[PDB]
RNA sequence: GGUGAAAUUUUAGUACCUGUGAAGAUGCAGGUUACCCGCGACAGGACGGAAAGACCCCAUGGAGCUUUACUGUAGUUUGAU
RNA sequence: GGUAUGAGUAGCGAAAGACAGGUGAGAAUCCUGUCCACCGUAUGACUAAGGUUUCCUGGGGAAGGCUCGUCCGCCCAGGGUUAGUCGGGACCUAAGCCGAGGCCGAUAGGCGUAGGCGAUGGACAACAGGUUGAUAUUCCUGUACCAGUUGUUUUUGUUUGAGCAAUGGAGGGACGCAGUAGGCUAAGGAAUGCAUGCGAUUGGAAGUGCAUGUCCAAGCAAUGAGUCUUGAGUAGAGUUAAAUGCUUUACUCUUUAAGGACAAGUUGUGACGGGGAGCGAAAUAGUAGCGAAGUUCCUGACGUCACACUGCCAAGAAAAGCUUCUAGUGAGAAAACAACUGCCCGUACCGUAAACCGACACAGGUAGUCGAGGAGAGUAUCCUAAGGUGAGCGAGCGAACUCUCGUUAAGGAACUCGGCAAAAUGACCCCGUAACUUCGGGAGAAGGGGUGCUGACUUCGGUCAGCCGCAGUGAAUAGGCCCAAGCGACUGUUUAUCAAAAACACAGGUCUCUGCAAAAUCGUAAGAUGAAGUAUAGGGGCUGACGCCUGCCCGGUGCUGGA
RNA sequence: CCCAUGUCCAGGUUGAAGGUGCGGUAAAACGCACUGGAGGACCGAACCCACGUACGUUGAAAAGUGCGGGGAUGAGGUGUG
C-alpha cells in the first residue's frame, strides 16, 4: 500500500511512500549478491555520456534468474524481497535440489508457492514456459527475445503483456507500451503481471530523495548560455525562439522519431505505439 | 660480496664507546648488507659469538665548502651484541 | 585561503615521475627534450 | 634612540591679482605682495600620482555569439554499384 | 647596470611585563631567580601529511633576524634515528591503472581478456617500567607471544595406512542509517578514609586546621554483566569428479527451554617487581640513593559490550587469511622439555607550526586522537588545573586628526537613499498567547511574573518567614518585536576575488522519443555509458509545492502520417 | 563533477507513523491517555558557509580582520587513492 506522510515539514508535505507490506524479509541471499559500482553516467573514456546520473545510495546487485531454464525441479517461493536495482520486487526461490535463485515477483505471488518452468508447466502465475506453450489471451511478463537468452521485456513494476495469436514460428504479443509484435515462439515468458503495481503512485516529496535514488538535477536548456545549449541566451526569460525545441545536441525534442528507419525488427512489428 | 668486505670499519663515538661497555660493537657496514650477513661477517672476522645485530641506515648529510655544496655518503650502521661467555672484540 | 600547491610525494611521482614519462610516446619526447637541453634533472 | 622602504621625478632660486596665450599659467605681460631655514597641521592648485580611456569614433583590427547572410562541412538519410 | 629624489620619511606584522644577580668588549632584547600577566575543546598532549637535519653537544657573531644580541630554526665543528611483535614489503583485494594473446585503426596508436598492479578498507605475534645530551612497544630489566629449526624423552603409525591436504565443493570473512534502554570501565567529584609534612604573628585557630599524595601492564589462570542462536531425526534430490563437508525439498518430534556460539569486564598471578608525596649524599646536585599511604562514598561515559537491540528505506565492498570436506599426498606423526633461528624499508626533529601551503621567523590555510575543575545542558561562557606562553624594536609625551573602545543633559529618527551604524532583546522557570492555516503549524507569536541571602518547614517543587542592595541568570556568554505588500512554495544552489537574488535547483505537472544491438551520448573504429536497466523503464523539451484553473486559432513554420 | 574507501557532526529541544490501555460501536470510524522517536525538523558549539558594516586598500593578507550573520543528520562536512 501507499502511505501518505503528514506535513510535519515542508519537505515531508505531500510526500508518499510504499509501506513495503509485501516485503517479507530484509536479509538478501549472500550467495546471489554481486558488487556494482555507481557509474554516474560516465563511460570507459570517463566522460559523462548520460546526464543527471550519479551519487545516491550504495547498492548490491541481486543476480536475477531471467532465463528460467531449470525445468527439472520446482522452486518454492521463500521470500519477497526489496531489490534496489529495479522497480519490481524479487522472490527468493529454493529448488528442491538445493539451488537458490532470485526471480521477479509477479503480482499475486505468495511465499510457499511452488513454481515450475518448461513446456509441460501449468499455466499458473510464476511459471515460465516457451511462448508456443502459452494459450492466447494469457497475461505474461519477462519475455525473452532470443531462445535461451533470458527475459528482456516486461520487467518493470506493474508491467504486463498479452498473447494475441500464433503465426508461423512467431507468437503475436501485445507489449506493455501497446505495440503489437512477433516474438520467436521458442522464447520463454513467465505467466502473470509484474508486482509492485503501486510503484508509479509514489510522490517522491523532496529533492533530497531523488538524490538518494541517484538522480542529479536537470538544468533546463533555456537558462543556459548559447555556447551550452541551442535554447541558451537571450535577455530575461525567453521563448524557445527556434523552429522547434531541441536537445542540447540540436535534436528536435517534440514529436521527432528517432527509431532507425531501416530497423531489422520492423518486419516483426505489426502495430506500433509510443 | 665477500664476508671481509661487508664490514667496512668500526664506529668510534661517545655513543658507540658507551655501547662497548655493554658488549655491543658498532660498525659501518656495506649499504646492501642485511643484518644476517653482518652477523656472519662479524663471526668469521673475529671468532666471537653474536647474540643480536641491530642495523640502521644513515642518510647522506648536506655539507658545503666555500662555493660548493653537496652530500656526504649514505652509511649503514650495525650494532652487534655479543653473547655472554664469549670473547670480546679488541679494536 | 588554500593555495594551489598541496605537496604530495606520491602524486608527484605518479603524475610527473620517470616511469610515467617513459610509459607514453610523448612522455619519452619530454625526456628526449630534457636530455637534449642537458637538464641535470630530466624527471620529477 | 635603533632600523629603514615606496609610488613619483626635464632642470628648478617653484608667490597674488587682472590680463595674455593651444581659448582655464608658479614660470608670459602689467601691477601687487614677499627677510633667510624649518616643524606640526590642511588639501585649493600643480588640468596632482596610478592605468598608452573602458565611453565616443576610426583600422577594408581581433574574438565570442546568432540566423530563412555566403560558401562549405561532421552527422543523418535516399538511390545506384 | 649603477646611483639619486621622496627621507632619515612610511613601516618595524594583532598581546605584560618588572626588577635582582650573572655572563660579556658591549645587553630593554642572552642566562638564572622572583613576583606579575596570557592560553587552557588550548597557545596543552599526541600523531598523518608535508618538510628533510631544522634534533643533540661544543663554538661563532660577517650575513640572515624588520631593533639589539653575548642569543637563534642562522654559521662552524662534531654527533644522533637500533624492532620476528609498531607502520609498509615478503598477505588480501576496491576505485582506478597496466595488460600475454586478442579486437579496432593513415602512421602514431585506441580498447580490452587471461593475468597483475593498486588502500584510503580486510588480515596479522608483547607489554610495563627504566635508561641517553640526542632513539626507544626498536636499547636494557622483568615477564610474554607468533612462525620455524635441531636434539632429548614420552606416546602411536607404518601402506585393512595414523597423519597431511587442494589451485577443487563449501562455510566464513561480510559490512547501511537513526533511536534510545541496559552492563562494564576510562574519567571526574567528595570525605573530621588513609599516609606524610607542617602551626602559620596581620586580629583569630592544635581542631570539623593547612598543603601534598592517595596504584600499576601484556601474558597466563579462573571466572563473567550480558549477547545471539531452536535442536534433532527419517526419506529424497543436489554439490562439473568425491565427500563424513555444504545447499535443499518433504515429512515426524522438540522449542518460556535445551544445546551451541560469543562477550565488555572482574579476581588472582605477573608483583619480594615498578612507580610513588616527600626526604635527600659524598670526593661538588637536588643528582645518587632512600621512600609512607592506595580507603569509602557520589557521579559516570555513543569509550567498550555493539550496529547487541528496535525501527527505518534510500537497502547499505571485494578478496585473502581462517574453518571444513573429500580428491589427492603419505611414512611417519604429535606432545613435553632444552637449545636455537626470524630479512628489507620507516622510526631524528617540527607538526592549529618561525621547520607544512601562503615569495617573509606573513593576524590566512592544514586530516585524525586525547582534551581536566567550579558554575553549567554543554567541548558555550568566565576564571582556573596538567602543561604551555609573555609573541624579535624600544623610551617618553598624553596635541590635532584617524582608528578601536567606554559614558553623556534634554529631546528620541528630527539623521539618512534607507534607522546604515549603534542601542535595545537575550539564560532558566511560570502565567499566557491573535489573524490565518495545507490543521503540521503560525509560537520562543504577543504580553506579563519570578530569580540573591538566611532560618523554619517540606508532598522535594514549593510554601511560610526573615534579611541586605540602586540593582539578585548582580560578572561572561545565550531572540528585539509587531502590522502589511511584492517575488519565490519550501531545505538547498550560484558569479573562488564588486551581484546570494525575484536567478538555478527542487518535489509535482505535461509533451515527446525509446520494443532493447532501445532512444540518447563518448569514439574513425573496436569498445563503453544508458543497464547487468526493459515502457510503473531510460533520454529530451517546457512548466515548477499546493489550491482553483488553463479559453480561441492548424492559415504560416516545424513535427507526424499520406502518397 | 564523479568513482572507491574511511571519517566527523558538543549539548539541548520538538514529539510524525506505528503500538498499548481505557472509553465508544453490531463491528467500526472515532475520542482520550500513555508509549513510540520520524524530520533536506527546531535552538546552538565544533565544522562548513560568506548576509551587513567598519577597517584594511605601496595591506598583517594578490580578498583578510573585528563586530554581528546563515547552515549545522544533510541535496551535509572532510581525509586518502
Ligand atoms: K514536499
Ligand atoms: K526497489
Ligand atoms: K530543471
Ligand atoms: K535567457
Ligand atoms: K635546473
Ligand atoms: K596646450
Ligand atoms: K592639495
Ligand atoms: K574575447
Ligand atoms: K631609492
Ligand atoms: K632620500
Ligand atoms: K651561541
Ligand atoms: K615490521
Ligand atoms: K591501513
Ligand atoms: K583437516
Ligand atoms: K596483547
Ligand atoms: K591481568
Ligand atoms: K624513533
Ligand atoms: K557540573
Ligand atoms: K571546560
Ligand atoms: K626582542
Ligand atoms: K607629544
Ligand atoms: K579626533
Ligand atoms: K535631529
Ligand atoms: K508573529
Ligand atoms: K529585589
Ligand atoms: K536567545
Ligand atoms: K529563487
Ligand atoms: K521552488
Ligand atoms: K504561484
Ligand atoms: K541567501
Ligand atoms: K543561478
Ligand atoms: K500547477
Ligand atoms: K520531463
Ligand atoms: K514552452
Ligand atoms: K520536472
Ligand atoms: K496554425
Ligand atoms: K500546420
Ligand atoms: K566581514
Ligand atoms: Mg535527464
Ligand atoms: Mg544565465
Ligand atoms: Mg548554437
Ligand atoms: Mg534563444
Ligand atoms: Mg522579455
Ligand atoms: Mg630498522
Ligand atoms: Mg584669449
Ligand atoms: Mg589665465
Ligand atoms: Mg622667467
Ligand atoms: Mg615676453
Ligand atoms: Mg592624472
Ligand atoms: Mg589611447
Ligand atoms: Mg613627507
Ligand atoms: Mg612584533
Ligand atoms: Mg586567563
Ligand atoms: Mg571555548
Ligand atoms: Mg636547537
Ligand atoms: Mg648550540
Ligand atoms: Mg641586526
Ligand atoms: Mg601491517
Ligand atoms: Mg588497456
Ligand atoms: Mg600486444
Ligand atoms: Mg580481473
Ligand atoms: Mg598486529
Ligand atoms: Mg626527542
Ligand atoms: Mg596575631
Ligand atoms: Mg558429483
Ligand atoms: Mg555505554
Ligand atoms: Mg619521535
Ligand atoms: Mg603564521
Ligand atoms: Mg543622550
Ligand atoms: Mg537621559
Ligand atoms: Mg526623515
Ligand atoms: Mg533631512
Ligand atoms: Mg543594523
Ligand atoms: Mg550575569
Ligand atoms: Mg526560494
Ligand atoms: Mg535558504
Ligand atoms: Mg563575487
Ligand atoms: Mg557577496
Ligand atoms: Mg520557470
Ligand atoms: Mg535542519
Ligand atoms: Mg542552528
Ligand atoms: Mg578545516
Ligand atoms: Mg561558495
Ligand atoms: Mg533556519
Amino acid at each position: 500500500a501507499i502511505k501518505k506522510y503528514k506535513p510535519t515539514t515542508n519537505g515531508r508535505r505531500n510526500m508518499t511512500s510504499s509501506d513495503f507490506a509485501e516485503i517479507t524479509t530484509s536479509t538478501p541471499e549472500k550467495s546471489l549478491l554481486q558488487p556494482l559500482k555507481n557509474n554516474a553516467g560516465r563511460n570507459n573514456n570517463g566522460r559523462i555520456t548520460v546526464r543527471h546520473q550519479g551519487g545516491g545510495h550504495k547498492r548490491q546487485y541481486r543476480v536475477i534468474d531471467f532465463k528460467r531454464n531449470k525445468d527439472n525441479v520446482a522452486a518454492v517461493v521463500k521470500t519477497i524481497e526489496y531489490d534496489p536495482n529495479r522497480s519490481a520486487n524479487i522472490a527468493l526461490v529454493h529448488y528442491e535440489d538445493g539451488v537458490k535463485a532470485y526471480i521477479l515477483a509477479p503480482k499475486g505471488l505468495e511465499v510457499g508457492m511452488r513454481l515450475v518452468s518448461g513446456p509441460e508447466a501449468d499455466i499458473k502465475v510464476g511459471n515460465a514456459l516457451p511462448l508456443e506453450n502459452i494459450p492466447v489471451g494469457t497475461v505474461i511478463h519477462n519475455i525473452e527475445m532470443k531462445p535461451g537468452k533470458g527475459g528482456q521485456l516486461i520487467r518493470s513494476a506493474g508491467t504486463s503483456a498479452q498473447v494475441l495469436g500464433k503465426e508461423g514460428k512467431y507468437v503475436l504479443i501485445r507489449l506493455n507500451s501497446g505495440e503489437v509484435r512477433m516474438i520467436l515462439a521458442t522464447c520463454r515468458a513467465t505467466i502473470g503481471s509484474v508486482g509492485n503495481e503501486q510503484h508509479e503512485l509514489i510522490n517522491i516529496g523532496k529533492a533530497g530523495r531523488s538524490r538518494w535514488m541517484r538522480k542529479r538535477p536537470t538544468v533546463r536548456g533555456s537558462v543556459m548560455n548559447p555556447n551550452d545549449h541551442p535554447h541558451g541566451g537571450g535577455e530575461g526569460k525567453t521563448p524557445i525562439g527556434r523552429k522547434a525545441p531541441v536537445s542540447p545536441w540540436g535534436q528536435p525534442a517534440i514529436g521527432y522519431k528517432t527509431r532507425n528507419k531501416k530497423a531489422k525488427s520492423d518486419k516483426l512489428i505489426v502495430r506500433r505505439r509510443t | 660480496m665477500e664476508l671481509l668486505d661487508v664490514i667496512k670499519r668500526p664506529v668510534i663515538t661517545e655513543k658507540s664507546m658507551l655501547a662497548m661497555d655493554e658488549k655491543k660493537y658498532t660498525f659501518e657496514v656495506d649499504t646492501r648488507a642485511n643484518k644476517t650477513l653482518v652477523k656472519q661477517a662479524v663471526e668469521s672476522a673475529f671468532d666471537v659469538k653474536v647474540a643480536n645485530v641491530n642495523i640502521l641506515n644513515v642518510r647522506p648529510k648536506f655539507k658545503r665548502m666555500g662555493k660548493y655544496a653537496g652530500y656526504t655518503k649514505k652509511r649503514r650502521k650495525a650494532i652487534v651484541t655479543l653473547t655472554e661467555d664469549s670473547k670480546e672484540i679488541q679494536l | 585561503m588554500k593555495r594551489t600547491y598541496q605537496p604530495n610525494k606520491r602524486k608527484r611521482q605518479k603524475v610527473h615521475g620517470f616511469r610515467k614519462r617513459m610509459s607514453t610516446k610523448n612522455g619519452r619526447r619530454v625526456l628526449a627534450s630534457r636530455r637534449r637541453k642537458g637538464r641535470k634533472v630530466i624527471s620529477a
